[PDB]
This record gives C-alpha cells, structure tokens and sequence, in this order.
RNA sequence: GGGCCUGACUGCGAGGCCUGCAAGCCGAGCAGGGGCGAAAGCCGGGCCUAGUGAACCGGUGGUCCCGUGUGGAAGGGCCAU
RNA sequence: UGGUGUUGGCUCUUGGUCGCGCCUGCGUAGGAUAGGUGGGAGCCUGUGAACCCCCGCCUCCGGGUGGGGGGGAGGCGCCGGUGAAAUACCACCCUGGCGCGGCUGGGGGCCUAACCCUCGGAUGGGGGGACAGCGCUUGGCGGGCAGUUUGACUGGGGCGGU
RNA sequence: CGUAGGGUUAGGCGGGACCUAAGGUGAAGCCGAAAGGCGUAGCCGAAGGGCAGCCGGUUAAUAUUCCGGCCCUUCCCGCAG
RNA sequence: GUAGGGAAACCGAGUCCGAACAGGGCGCAGCGGCCGCAAAGUCCGCGGCCGUGGACCCGAAACCGGGCGAGCUAGCCCUGGCCAGGGUGAAGCUGGGGUGAGACCCAGUGGAGGCCCGAACCGGUGGGGGAUGCAAACCCCUCGGAUGAGCUGGGGCUAGGAGUGAAAAGCUAACCGAGCCCGGAGAUAGCUGGUUCUCCCCGAAAUGACUUUAGGGUCAGCCUCAGGCG
RNA sequence: UGGUUCGUGGAGCCAUGGGGGAAUCUGGGCGGACCACCGCCUAAGGCUAAGUACUCCGGGUGACCGAUAGCGCACCAGUAC
RNA sequence: AGCCGGUAGCGGGCGUGGAUCCCUGGAUGUCCGAAUGGGGGAACCCGGCCGGCGGGAACGCCGGUCACCGCGCGCGCGGGGGGAACCUGGGGAACUGAAACAUCUCAGUACCCAGAGGAGAGGAAAGAGAAAUCGACUCCCUGAGUAGCGGCGAGCGA
C-alpha cells in the first residue's frame, strides 16, 4: 500500500517520500499517528504542487542572489576614515560597511550577513564575503582609505 | 452476520452441495449428489474505527469496502463538521457516497 | 493315435423351432479371404442339452460421422470390447 | 481442523529462492588438482619478481587458496610434452559451499496500535494481543437432530428353508 | 320467568390524580434476511408500602356514601409567630 | 399432408449394413364415360377409450406452513394468607454430684423436630355404590399427610420437536409417543363402501409369463362391436 | 452458489457471498470450455407513457341457481350459538 | 306535490314564498383506533404551556397546542395506518409423484415479510445469434412439447 511519509522514519523513507508499506502498518499505526497520508491521487498531486513550490521559491532566492552578484563583484566600497599611516582612529565595522554601501552605490546589506569576524582597524584595500545565500557566496571589494 | 454500510452487501442464501463419486472428466461413471441444504454467506463484517472532526466515527462494513471508509475521510476535509455529534459525522460521510 | 492347421472366420442370411414380450435356438445358401483333403467334400468352436445377466452410467481400441458465426479444439456418435 | 481475509512492527533461527562477492572441481595420460563453452598467442610486476619463515581455510595427504614480512626487476604460456579436452589472460555459465542482501515458507522471542476484556475517570489507563473472535473455504468427528430404507414365497406369520 | 316503574348518593370505604415487586415496556446502546430479539436509566405494574371516619337513625329498595352527633385529611389564600 | 432411408455427413424412389452390380432391414407402384364418380389428406361436429389435471363420489392415520393457547395442568418468579386441640420432651441453661482439672451422671428448667395423635386444609388406601350417573371421575364407609420437600389467594414467566416434568412418555384447556385453529388441501388411500330410467342381442374369467409381485398390475388367453375374407 | 432448458456436464452466459484485482477506445464485454479469425455490443448512475394483471366498487348480459339450490347470509349473518 | 327513514299509533308540525327527496360543495363531527401530550386492560384515566368561564387562588369545564423517525436551513416538508384480487422484492415448506426412496418432483407453489400503486414489473443493448441479419420494454398467437434438460427415471421444458 502506497503512503506518502509526512516525517522522516527509520529504515522506512524520507518526508515527502512515496512508500509501499502493509495495509495493517499504514491503518493502524502510520495513518493514525498523523505520520502519513494515502497516495491517493489527490493528494499524491498536492505532494508535486509541493515539491514544485519549494523548488520555486528555492530556485527564486538562488537566483535573487546571483543578480546581487551582479550589483557588488562589479564595485568597490569605497570607506574614508579619519586615520593616520596605516592605523585607523576609530574603525570598520560590518555594520559600518552596510550604512556605506548604502549611501554610495545604493544597495541595501544585512550588516549581520557580511563575513567580518573583528571592526577593520588598518587601511587597505580588504576582500569581504557577503553569504546572502548559501552556494551564493558574494565578494565584495573595500577600499578603506584616509581623510 | 449484517450489512456492509458502505457497499450494501447482505447476507445472501446459497444451497451446499454434497456430491460423492468420481468426475466423468478423471474418467470416473459421474458425480451424484448426496445432499442440498440452505446456508448462508455472511459478508466479512469487520469494525472500522476512525477520527473524524476530532470524534469517533465506526463503521460495520465489509472488508472489501474497508478503503472506501478511508476515502470518505478523505472527501471529509471539505466540510464544516466539527461540533456535530458522531451521529451526525457518520451521516455527513455517508451521504458523501 | 498321428500329420497339417486357426472356419474358436469377416460381410450376410432363405427358412424355421420356441414363444405374451423381450429373449433363446437351428440354419441351407451367396461373397471375401483361408485350412485340411487326390478328390467327393468338410470347417462360421467343442456329441448334445447348464457354465448366465436387459437397459442406464462409464472405460479402452478403432472410425473420421456431428463439431453451436468460421478453421480447429472440447465433447459426442458409430464399430469393437 | 489446514488455507485465506480482518492482520501489524522488530528480531533470532532455520528452508526456498533470486542479486552480488566470491571461492570451489584430484581415472588411465599428462610437471601440478585440467568443471564447461568461447574470447586467446600473450600476460603480469615501486598497483615492488625468483624465493625465506608464521597464521587462516578446504584438505584425494599431494597440495590448493586467502593474509602477514624480507628479497624486490623476476615468473607462466603460445611451441612441444600433452590427454577426451592443456596451460599465461578476459569472459558467459555450471558442482558444491560461504557471507552479505532482496523476495519469501516454516518455527522461537519480543512489541502495540487492529481485535477482545476491563478501569469512578474514556482522543485516556490497565490486561490479552495479531492470538482469540468473526467472514469465505478444506477435510474430519457427529442418532444431538432430520428424511428414509429395512424383499418375496409360505397350508397364518415368524423362525428354518427357498 | 313476561311487561312496566323505581332503586346504587363518599375529601375520610375501595381504586385513580402516590410508591415500588416479579414481570412488562424501554431514551442510551446492542443484535438480527424482513417481521423482529435484547437492553443500565426511566416508565408501567399490587391483594405489598403510604394515606384522613366512628356510633346511631332513616328507604319498598342505598348508606362508614343520606341524616344526626362527635371527630379528621389535603390543597388555596390570609394573619400571627 | 405431399418421401423415405440413415446415429450422422448424406443420398433419394430409394436408402442403410457391406468390398459387393451379394443378401437382407426399412421404404416406393382407384372407377366409369378429357369429363363426372371415388379417394390420400385435412378441417369441423358427434361418440368410445387413452394422457395430464382432484378426473366416478365419500373416508384416513398422518406430513408441512403460519398463527392461538399455561384463566386447565406442570415448573419457577413476586406479593399475601393459612395450619383446632392434644402428646413426646433434643440441645442449651441452672443447681447438685464427680474429678487435679475433666469427661460424665442426676435433678429442674427449657421447648427442638421432613417427631406423635387428631380437625380445618391437602390427599385418594381398601371396599361398597354409581355406570343412558347427582357427576364425561361422583357418593358413603375406611384410610395417608397435616411446621413442612406443607397448603393456598392474587400478580407474573416458560409451548409444540417446544415447554414443563421428585420421571408416569406425565402434563401443556374433559382423548398428547408430539397441542389446537386456519391454510397447502379435493394430501395420498394398489383398501372398504356406494354408484340412481327401460327394453333388446351377445356374453366371459378366476389361467400362462413376468412383476418389492402375490387380494395390485403389463402382455397373452377367454367376451363384445365394426370392417374385410369366405 | 443461484438463475437459464442446462441436475457438473465439453458449461459458456446473467447474477454474487469469499480472495486476488485492472485499463479509458491501441479501452472493454459477448457470439456455449479454449485458441485464432471474422463479427456484435459498449458494463459497473437514474427515469420513462402505452399495449398487460386484478375486481372491493357501478352497470350490461346469461341454452346460470331458484330457498336442501344460488354467496356462509333472499330474512337484522359473519348474527344466534 | 307531497312530507316529518324502516313505522303504523299517541302527540304535534312542515310544503307551489317550492317541502320531503336526489346530486355536488361546505359546516358540525363525543370517545377509540396509525393514534401521535403521557398512561392504559381500545373506546378510559392523567398531565404541561397559552387563552377563556365561575366568586375562582385551590377545583372544574371550554378553545388552541404538545409523540417519534426522516430530509432540508427550533422551523419547514414528509413519513407512520388501511385496501378484495392483482404486482414486485426478501424469505420459503410438506403431503404428493417417482407405484418404496435420497438426487429429482410437487415448486419458487402454499405460506410469512417488506413495498408499491391504480396497476406493478420491465424498458432504450457491454442485446440477440449467423442473417453479409435484427433493433428498448411489455402482452397475446405461433415457433414447440421443438431444442434440450433428466436417478436419460418420474418427469421438466427454453
Ligand atoms: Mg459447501
Ligand atoms: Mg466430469
Ligand atoms: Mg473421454
Ligand atoms: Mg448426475
Ligand atoms: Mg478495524
Ligand atoms: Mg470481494
Ligand atoms: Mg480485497
Ligand atoms: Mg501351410
Ligand atoms: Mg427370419
Ligand atoms: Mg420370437
Ligand atoms: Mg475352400
Ligand atoms: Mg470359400
Ligand atoms: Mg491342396
Ligand atoms: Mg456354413
Ligand atoms: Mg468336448
Ligand atoms: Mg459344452
Ligand atoms: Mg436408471
Ligand atoms: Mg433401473
Ligand atoms: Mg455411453
Ligand atoms: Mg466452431
Ligand atoms: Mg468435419
Ligand atoms: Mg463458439
Ligand atoms: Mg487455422
Ligand atoms: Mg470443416
Ligand atoms: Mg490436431
Ligand atoms: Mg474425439
Ligand atoms: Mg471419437
Ligand atoms: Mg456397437
Ligand atoms: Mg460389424
Ligand atoms: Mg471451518
Ligand atoms: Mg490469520
Ligand atoms: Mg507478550
Ligand atoms: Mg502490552
Ligand atoms: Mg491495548
Ligand atoms: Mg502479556
Ligand atoms: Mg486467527
Ligand atoms: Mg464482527
Ligand atoms: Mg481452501
Ligand atoms: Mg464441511
Ligand atoms: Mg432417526
Ligand atoms: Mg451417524
Ligand atoms: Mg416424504
Ligand atoms: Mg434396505
Ligand atoms: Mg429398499
Ligand atoms: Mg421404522
Ligand atoms: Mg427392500
Ligand atoms: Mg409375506
Ligand atoms: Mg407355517
Ligand atoms: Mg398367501
Ligand atoms: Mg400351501
Ligand atoms: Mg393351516
Ligand atoms: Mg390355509
Ligand atoms: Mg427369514
Ligand atoms: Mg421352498
Ligand atoms: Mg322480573
Ligand atoms: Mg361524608
Ligand atoms: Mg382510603
Ligand atoms: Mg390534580
Ligand atoms: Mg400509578
Ligand atoms: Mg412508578
Ligand atoms: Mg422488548
Ligand atoms: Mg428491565
Ligand atoms: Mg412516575
Ligand atoms: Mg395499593
Ligand atoms: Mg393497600
Ligand atoms: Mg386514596
Ligand atoms: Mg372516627
Ligand atoms: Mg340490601
Ligand atoms: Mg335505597
Ligand atoms: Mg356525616
Ligand atoms: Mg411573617
Ligand atoms: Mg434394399
Ligand atoms: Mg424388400
Ligand atoms: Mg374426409
Ligand atoms: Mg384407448
Ligand atoms: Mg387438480
Ligand atoms: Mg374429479
Ligand atoms: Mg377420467
Ligand atoms: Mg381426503
Ligand atoms: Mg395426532
Ligand atoms: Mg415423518
Ligand atoms: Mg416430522
Ligand atoms: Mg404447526
Ligand atoms: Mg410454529
Ligand atoms: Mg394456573
Ligand atoms: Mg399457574
Ligand atoms: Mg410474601
Ligand atoms: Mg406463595
Ligand atoms: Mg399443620
Ligand atoms: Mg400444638
Ligand atoms: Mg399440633
Ligand atoms: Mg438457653
Ligand atoms: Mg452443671
Ligand atoms: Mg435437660
Ligand atoms: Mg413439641
Ligand atoms: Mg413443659
Ligand atoms: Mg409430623
Ligand atoms: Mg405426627
Ligand atoms: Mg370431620
Ligand atoms: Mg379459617
Ligand atoms: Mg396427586
Ligand atoms: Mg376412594
Ligand atoms: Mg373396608
Ligand atoms: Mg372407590
Ligand atoms: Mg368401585
Ligand atoms: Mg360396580
Ligand atoms: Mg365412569
Ligand atoms: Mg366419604
Ligand atoms: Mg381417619
Ligand atoms: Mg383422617
Ligand atoms: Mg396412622
Ligand atoms: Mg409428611
Ligand atoms: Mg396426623
Ligand atoms: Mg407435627
Ligand atoms: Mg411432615
Ligand atoms: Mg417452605
Ligand atoms: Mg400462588
Ligand atoms: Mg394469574
Ligand atoms: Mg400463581
Ligand atoms: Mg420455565
Ligand atoms: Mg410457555
Ligand atoms: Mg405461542
Ligand atoms: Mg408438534
Ligand atoms: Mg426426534
Ligand atoms: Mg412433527
Ligand atoms: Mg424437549
Ligand atoms: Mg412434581
Ligand atoms: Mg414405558
Ligand atoms: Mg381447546
Ligand atoms: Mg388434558
Ligand atoms: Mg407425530
Ligand atoms: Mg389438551
Ligand atoms: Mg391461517
Ligand atoms: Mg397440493
Ligand atoms: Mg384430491
Ligand atoms: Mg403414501
Ligand atoms: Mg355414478
Ligand atoms: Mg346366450
Ligand atoms: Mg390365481
Ligand atoms: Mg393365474
Ligand atoms: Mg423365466
Ligand atoms: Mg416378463
Ligand atoms: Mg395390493
Ligand atoms: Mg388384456
Ligand atoms: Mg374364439
Ligand atoms: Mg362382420
Ligand atoms: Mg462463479
Ligand atoms: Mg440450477
Ligand atoms: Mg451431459
Ligand atoms: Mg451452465
Ligand atoms: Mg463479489
Ligand atoms: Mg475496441
Ligand atoms: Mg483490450
Ligand atoms: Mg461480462
Ligand atoms: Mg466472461
Ligand atoms: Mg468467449
Ligand atoms: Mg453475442
Ligand atoms: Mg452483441
Ligand atoms: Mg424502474
Ligand atoms: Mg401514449
Ligand atoms: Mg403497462
Ligand atoms: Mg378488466
Ligand atoms: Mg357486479
Ligand atoms: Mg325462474
Ligand atoms: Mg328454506
Ligand atoms: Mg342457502
Ligand atoms: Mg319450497
Ligand atoms: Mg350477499
Ligand atoms: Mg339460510
Ligand atoms: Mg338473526
Ligand atoms: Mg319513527
Ligand atoms: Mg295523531
Ligand atoms: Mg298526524
Ligand atoms: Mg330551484
Ligand atoms: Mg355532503
Ligand atoms: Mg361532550
Ligand atoms: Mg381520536
Ligand atoms: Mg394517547
Ligand atoms: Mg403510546
Ligand atoms: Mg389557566
Ligand atoms: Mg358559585
Ligand atoms: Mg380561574
Ligand atoms: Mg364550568
Ligand atoms: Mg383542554
Ligand atoms: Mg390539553
Ligand atoms: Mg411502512
Ligand atoms: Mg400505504
Ligand atoms: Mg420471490
Ligand atoms: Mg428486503
Ligand atoms: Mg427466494
Ligand atoms: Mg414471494
Ligand atoms: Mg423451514
Ligand atoms: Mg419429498
Ligand atoms: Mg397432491
Ligand atoms: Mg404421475
Ligand atoms: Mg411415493
Ligand atoms: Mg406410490
Ligand atoms: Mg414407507
Ligand atoms: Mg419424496
Ligand atoms: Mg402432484
Ligand atoms: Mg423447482
Ligand atoms: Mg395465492
Ligand atoms: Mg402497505
Ligand atoms: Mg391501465
Ligand atoms: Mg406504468
Ligand atoms: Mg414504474
Ligand atoms: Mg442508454
Ligand atoms: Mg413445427
Ligand atoms: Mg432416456
Ligand atoms: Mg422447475
């Protein structure tokens, strides 16, 4: 008997999987515990609506990403700071670099997003990876520099 | 021993036949029967229980209809039944058919 | 008692015995293919009268007759048992 | 009372089987143990040879195969010995056996949720439990009950006889 | 016996507007080809439980029933506590 | 009806068996003067007999269906009631005695019991009577039980292959080895009985064979009618 | 298992109590086991006048009865009993 | 043109201003009965709610209303019970016949039950069955006692 599984099961299958399992098991046990559904036809179709509409907006973020591949990777972030040498007085921080890329070039950033363990504390031209997306991973250029 | 809620089935007569002798098809001179009496054959009754609108239901039905029971719990979802009495469930599932 | 043989025939069968029926019995002759005999001829079991059982159902060998739209097949018929 | 439905989960042990890894085969004769039928005239080796020792495993008592370590540029064919068929190397398939697996049949254990019982309390607890019950089917026991049969002749009938 | 006419008077007797018994019936629920069979509650069900009337007089014919005398029950309303 | 023969294919005044041009089975063939007459055959009427129906009428004992009955009787259930009078005198208890204590013994008291006698009541032993009764089970005399497995009123339950039964196949509404009613139903009856006006002609049989047959049948024999023969 | 003429038969067809269990016209059922060929038909939803049966009722008509007949009842009968 | 039923009588009335009588419609219609407020030994008993009567609160009477089941969003609709035969469906004997009897027969009859209705059933091919055919169903004639079925018996019979 077919039942699609609602939760992963032991040495049974994977959620959303289709199953052939005893009659008994699926009625007595599978059914009635809310672990699983009847591959009837009609909902054997909600399944695919299903697995079509992850992979929509899966697909839709992979690619929401990518084109912001396309606004940094092509630009450099460009950070004057009151510093001498080579030694900045205050610092950047991530949260920093967002509140700039938003001024100039005007994308918005989640601060929280970018890769930036501690406040950048030297001038330099620095490469910081965004992660907007996992397998999406971002370079973004920036110039921090003096005045 | 009854009727099957969901197919109808009832309990119908049939003759046993005791015949002796042996087929003329083995070669044998032919079968003669030895006895007719009325019987009966019950259709396999069996429970099904089922929650529906968070009561429930049970069914008297014959094992062949058994998945029909399940397929009207599924048809079920379309419908405004909680609150009603299991009664009332079981008349709203019935109808379904 | 001996020799050769398988007529302990196949297809029939005039005419009878007996007889409520159904049975039972005797049977010349013709044809086919034979046996014995030089031949005449004899031989369709046994000197004779008991040693038996209708029909139904079925088995087996044969025939190749019927075959449920058609060709087959199933199943039957027919002859023998 | 067998099969099957209602009827499920896990496991162990056995039996069937397919799917793999595999190993496995000892007449005269021929080096050594030659399973078939082809591909085959070459293969192998720092993916470390000839050979030295210890363990496993079947053991025709001659070995065969599987491992560990030195040595670490060597070994077997084709030819021919050769027998029915002959050698390196790759297959397709057997004899038998092993371990993984599927798929299953039989037994054993355990589980719970079908089903049954039960609990002032009940979308629950407890107990039995895939048994029991109940459907269909198999064969059996079965004067508890049912329908019947149980001859004729005859110095009456029976008994005897026929 | 035929025809006619008369005659049976109750808050207190009996039964009902009270209770339950066996049993019956029967929401729930269970079962059965149909008819129908069961079934805790409940309801019904009495010669059991409960419940207030005694004595006398009177009629042709009734009387714990009418009358007389002496007693009593419940319900409604009210007043008082 | 006009074609039959053959299991059939099939052939056809033939056909079947058969090798058979054999043999056989079963089949095939009007009167008068083209006219009329008759006729195969077939339709209708009438009559005899046959088959199927209840089939000439009446009669079982029984079988089956569905109902009606426990106001009789049997058992049980609920609730009530009844059992004069008399007798015997269990246990216990008290007191006395006994003993180490006891058992136990005696007296009084007590009032047990499918105990006794005997009415009611319940029975029905023996005898007599009754016998078209007083009575479809009675009467008289006698006799059993009579605190119990007692008797009894009211209210209930159990029934037909079923109940109920201290068991007799008893009882279940005056006949129970399977109740009664209605139905199947006009069961069946190879048996018994009955079978209705008149005249006229003829006129048997009671045997043989066979028969779950023997007092019933089939055939034959024997009777009768019509047609033909002579 | 039933239905059919079909009683297990060579037993199809229609129906279905049990088990198993599809497909959507290149699908399916059928033409008497089965197979092929050739055909017929479209299962698993429902309705549908009329032509047909009957006679409590009304009427018409009898080579039907005529009070033991004709209905059980001509009548106060499903009565008395 | 008479009339107040059978039904005369006593004792009274009515009718050509159209009676009695006949037909149709309507009104009234105690109680019981499916019986349905509840009970019950049918034709009796006892209630709730609203309204009314009486002096009326007790008590009693009058009118209205109150069973259960099904279907449809408490309310609507419907059901229930009867009917001589006929009809369908669900169940379903036996005597008897077989000159015994079991298969078989009687017979899917008798009968019980449910359901309908003036009829009911069936009905518009997953048919027939051999015709290159027919064209729903029902009913009559015929096909035919054929085909077949059958202890290949008795019989049964498309
Ligand atoms: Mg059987
Ligand atoms: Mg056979
Ligand atoms: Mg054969
Ligand atoms: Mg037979
Ligand atoms: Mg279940
Ligand atoms: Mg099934
Ligand atoms: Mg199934
Ligand atoms: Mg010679
Ligand atoms: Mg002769
Ligand atoms: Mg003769
Ligand atoms: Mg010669
Ligand atoms: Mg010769
Ligand atoms: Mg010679
Ligand atoms: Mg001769
Ligand atoms: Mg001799
Ligand atoms: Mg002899
Ligand atoms: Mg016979
Ligand atoms: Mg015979
Ligand atoms: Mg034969
Ligand atoms: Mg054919
Ligand atoms: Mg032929
Ligand atoms: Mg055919
Ligand atoms: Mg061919
Ligand atoms: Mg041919
Ligand atoms: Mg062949
Ligand atoms: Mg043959
Ligand atoms: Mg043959
Ligand atoms: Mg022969
Ligand atoms: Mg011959
Ligand atoms: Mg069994
Ligand atoms: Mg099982
Ligand atoms: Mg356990
Ligand atoms: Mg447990
Ligand atoms: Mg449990
Ligand atoms: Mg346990
Ligand atoms: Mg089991
Ligand atoms: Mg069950
Ligand atoms: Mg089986
Ligand atoms: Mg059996
Ligand atoms: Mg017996
Ligand atoms: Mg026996
Ligand atoms: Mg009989
Ligand atoms: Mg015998
Ligand atoms: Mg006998
Ligand atoms: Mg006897
Ligand atoms: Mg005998
Ligand atoms: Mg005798
Ligand atoms: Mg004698
Ligand atoms: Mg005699
Ligand atoms: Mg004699
Ligand atoms: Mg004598
Ligand atoms: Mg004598
Ligand atoms: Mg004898
Ligand atoms: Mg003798
Ligand atoms: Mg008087
Ligand atoms: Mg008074
Ligand atoms: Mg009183
Ligand atoms: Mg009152
Ligand atoms: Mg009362
Ligand atoms: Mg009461
Ligand atoms: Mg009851
Ligand atoms: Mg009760
Ligand atoms: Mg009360
Ligand atoms: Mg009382
Ligand atoms: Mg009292
Ligand atoms: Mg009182
Ligand atoms: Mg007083
Ligand atoms: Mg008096
Ligand atoms: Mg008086
Ligand atoms: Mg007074
Ligand atoms: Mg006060
Ligand atoms: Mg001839
Ligand atoms: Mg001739
Ligand atoms: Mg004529
Ligand atoms: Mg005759
Ligand atoms: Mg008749
Ligand atoms: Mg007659
Ligand atoms: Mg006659
Ligand atoms: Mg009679
Ligand atoms: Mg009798
Ligand atoms: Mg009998
Ligand atoms: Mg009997
Ligand atoms: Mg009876
Ligand atoms: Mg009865
Ligand atoms: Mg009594
Ligand atoms: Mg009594
Ligand atoms: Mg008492
Ligand atoms: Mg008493
Ligand atoms: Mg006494
Ligand atoms: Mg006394
Ligand atoms: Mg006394
Ligand atoms: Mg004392
Ligand atoms: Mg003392
Ligand atoms: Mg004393
Ligand atoms: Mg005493
Ligand atoms: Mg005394
Ligand atoms: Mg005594
Ligand atoms: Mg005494
Ligand atoms: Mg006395
Ligand atoms: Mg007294
Ligand atoms: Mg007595
Ligand atoms: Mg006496
Ligand atoms: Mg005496
Ligand atoms: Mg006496
Ligand atoms: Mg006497
Ligand atoms: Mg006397
Ligand atoms: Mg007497
Ligand atoms: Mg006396
Ligand atoms: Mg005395
Ligand atoms: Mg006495
Ligand atoms: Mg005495
Ligand atoms: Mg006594
Ligand atoms: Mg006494
Ligand atoms: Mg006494
Ligand atoms: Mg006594
Ligand atoms: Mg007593
Ligand atoms: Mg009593
Ligand atoms: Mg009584
Ligand atoms: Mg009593
Ligand atoms: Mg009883
Ligand atoms: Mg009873
Ligand atoms: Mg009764
Ligand atoms: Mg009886
Ligand atoms: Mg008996
Ligand atoms: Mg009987
Ligand atoms: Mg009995
Ligand atoms: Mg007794
Ligand atoms: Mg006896
Ligand atoms: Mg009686
Ligand atoms: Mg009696
Ligand atoms: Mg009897
Ligand atoms: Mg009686
Ligand atoms: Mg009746
Ligand atoms: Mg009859
Ligand atoms: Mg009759
Ligand atoms: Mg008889
Ligand atoms: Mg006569
Ligand atoms: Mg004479
Ligand atoms: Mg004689
Ligand atoms: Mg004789
Ligand atoms: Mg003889
Ligand atoms: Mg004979
Ligand atoms: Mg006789
Ligand atoms: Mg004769
Ligand atoms: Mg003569
Ligand atoms: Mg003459
Ligand atoms: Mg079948
Ligand atoms: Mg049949
Ligand atoms: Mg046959
Ligand atoms: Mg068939
Ligand atoms: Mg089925
Ligand atoms: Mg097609
Ligand atoms: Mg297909
Ligand atoms: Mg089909
Ligand atoms: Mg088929
Ligand atoms: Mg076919
Ligand atoms: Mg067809
Ligand atoms: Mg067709
Ligand atoms: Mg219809
Ligand atoms: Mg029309
Ligand atoms: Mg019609
Ligand atoms: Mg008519
Ligand atoms: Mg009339
Ligand atoms: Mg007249
Ligand atoms: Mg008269
Ligand atoms: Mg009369
Ligand atoms: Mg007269
Ligand atoms: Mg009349
Ligand atoms: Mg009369
Ligand atoms: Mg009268
Ligand atoms: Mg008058
Ligand atoms: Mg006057
Ligand atoms: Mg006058
Ligand atoms: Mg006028
Ligand atoms: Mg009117
Ligand atoms: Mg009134
Ligand atoms: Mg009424
Ligand atoms: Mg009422
Ligand atoms: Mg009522
Ligand atoms: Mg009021
Ligand atoms: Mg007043
Ligand atoms: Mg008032
Ligand atoms: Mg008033
Ligand atoms: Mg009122
Ligand atoms: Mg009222
Ligand atoms: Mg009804
Ligand atoms: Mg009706
Ligand atoms: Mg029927
Ligand atoms: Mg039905
Ligand atoms: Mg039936
Ligand atoms: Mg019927
Ligand atoms: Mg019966
Ligand atoms: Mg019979
Ligand atoms: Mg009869
Ligand atoms: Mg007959
Ligand atoms: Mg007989
Ligand atoms: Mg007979
Ligand atoms: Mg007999
Ligand atoms: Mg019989
Ligand atoms: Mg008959
Ligand atoms: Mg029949
Ligand atoms: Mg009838
Ligand atoms: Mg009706
Ligand atoms: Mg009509
Ligand atoms: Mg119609
Ligand atoms: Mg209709
Ligand atoms: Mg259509
Ligand atoms: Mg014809
Ligand atoms: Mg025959
Ligand atoms: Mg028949």
């Amino acid at each position: 008997m077919k039942v699609i599984l609602l939760e992963p099961l032991e040495n049974l299958g994977d959620v959303g999987q289709v199953v052939d399992v005893k009659p008994g098991y699926a009625r007595n046990y599978l059914l009635p515990r809310g672990l699983a559904v009847l591959a009837t036809e009609s909902n054997l179709k909600a399944l695919e609506a299903r697995i079509r509409a992850q992979a929509k907006r899966l697909a839709e973020r992979k690619a929401e990403a990518e084109r912001l591949k396309e606004i940094l990777e092509n630009l450099t972030l460009t950070i004057p700071v009151r510093a001498g040498e080579t030694k900045i007085y205050g610092s950047v921080t991530a949260k920093d670099i967002a509140e700039a890329l938003s001024r100039q070039h005007g994308v918005t950033i989640d601060p929280k997003r970018l890769a930036l363990e501690k406040p950048i504390k030297e001038l330099g031209e620095y490469v910081l990876t965004y992660k907007p997306h996992p397998e999406v991973p971002i370079q973004l250029k920036v110039s921090v520099v003096a005045q | 021993s009854k009727v099957c809620e969901i197919s109808g089935k009832r309990p119908i007569v049939a003759n046993s036949i005791q015949r002796r002798g042996k087929a003329k098809r083995e070669g044998g001179v032919g079968k003669k029967t030895t006895g007719i009496s009325k019987r009966r054959q019950y259709p396999n009754l069996q429970k099904v229980r089922v929650r529906v609108a968070g009561q429930e239901i049970t069914f008297r039905v014959a094992a062949s209809h058994i998945p029909k029971v399940y397929e009207l719990v599924e048809r079920a979802k379309g419908l405004k039944l909680e609150g009603l009495s299991p009664k009332e469930i079981k008349k709203e599932l019935l109808k379904l058919l």
